[PDB]
């Protein structure tokens, strides 16, 4: 299994850049294969437009992840096959993502000007 | 230098019609172009920067869009005062470039 | 905000003009005025731009030699001096403060 837990400096799990498996052959206490707990700055597992991740077995386990958003999770269910048509998954609804507002709107540039040196925007 | 091609130069509607004019890129712009009106006076005024946001007071039968490489200025219902000069711009490259602009007529 | 400009404007040919831009209802060193001429019955040519901060600007080539780019910043005013002025006829030029509000034009004859 894998867990990540009281990892204050992470903002991101994507240093672990190349795995694509975790079989899950033996887990976490309450069967878990992917444990996440308690990560203050946590805003990204992996990129999932690019990094495919497969879980053989075991469930997944999010809470106190306030910067984490559910859609991240929910892209992770389906990236990682830990499907469901199958068995739960201990995902709070309230401790994922709670201090972090979600992309939501869109700013736009109204002014750009360049210089050799400098950039100005509006 | 990008060439922004403004079609067409002079239309001609009636009040109440929508009328759309547009601005065709000859190198990507991205989202970074404005559409101007001028008055008879000669009084420039911006209505739409980035494409599509409205300036403050401008009333909303007026909107802007883009499709391809086609920038589109709409007026949704035409009044009397509209019947004035329209021109885009774009700032997405260094030399700022116009369109040639568009008259829009009574019928 | 203003953008309040100078002219009528009538020259001689072979000298020199100088248009000026007043800004005013907001901090003239923040922003960027910008310079257009319009020929009549023609479109818009973008001229160059000067940054009051610095007072660095940039110019079109086409325009390079012809317009001089001035920045009063004790008086909040711009200024585009015009130079060796023949059968240009006539066309009115505008400053504005990056396009969001422009002045009201200035007619060279």
């Amino acid at each position: 299994y894998l867990k990540i837990r009281r990892s204050y400096a992470l903002v991101s799990l994507s240093f672990f850049r190349k795995l694509r498996l975790i079989r899950g052959e033996t887990l976490e206490i309450g069967n878990y294969s992917f444990y996440a707990l308690d990560n203050q700055n946590l805003r990204q597992l992996w990129d999932w437009s690019k990094h495919n991740l497969t879980i053989t077995q075991g469930k997944l386990f999010f809470h106190y992840n306030p910067k984490l958003c559910l859609s991240e999770i929910h892209k992770m269910e389906e990236v990682s096959g830990t499907k469901g048509r199958q068995e739960r998954n201990d995902i709070a609804l309230k401790t994922n993502g709670d201090q972090a507002s979600c992309e939501n709107e869109l700013l736009k540039f109204s002014y750009i000007r360049t210089s050799f040196d400098k950039i100005l925007l509006r | 230098d990008i060439q922004m091609t403004q079609s067409p130069s002079s239309l001609s509607a009636s009040l109440g019609e929508r009328v759309s004019l547009t601005c065709r890129a000859s190198q990507d712009i991205g989202g970074n172009l404005y559409w101007l009106q001028q008055g008879p006076d000669g009084t420039i005024k911006r209505l739409i920067y980035a494409t599509s946001s409205l300036d403050s007071g401008v009333p909303k039968r007026f909107s802007g869009s883009r499709s391809g490489s086609d920038y589109s200025l709409t007026i949704s219902s035409l009044e009397s005062e509209d019947f004035v000069d329209y021109y885009c711009l774009q700032y997405s490259s260094s030399p700022w470039t116009f369109g040639g602009g568009t008259k829009l007529e009574i019928k | 905000v203003q953008l309040q400009q100078s002219g009528p404007e009538l020259v001689k040919p072979g000298a020199l003009v100088k248009i000026s831009c007043k800004a005013s209802g907001y901090t003239f060193t923040n922003y960027d005025i910008h310079w257009v001429k319009q020929r009549p019955g023609q479109g818009l040519e973008w001229i160059g731009w000067i940054y009051p901060g610095d007072g660095s600007t940039k110019y079109n080539e086409k325009f390079k030699g012809k317009a001089t780019l001035t920045a009063d910043k004790s008086s909040s005013t711009a200024y585009m001096h015009l130079s060796s002025l023949t059968s240009e006829k006539s066309a009115v030029y505008f400053c504005a403060r990056e396009w969001a509000y422009w002045g009201q034009g200035t007619l060279v004859t």
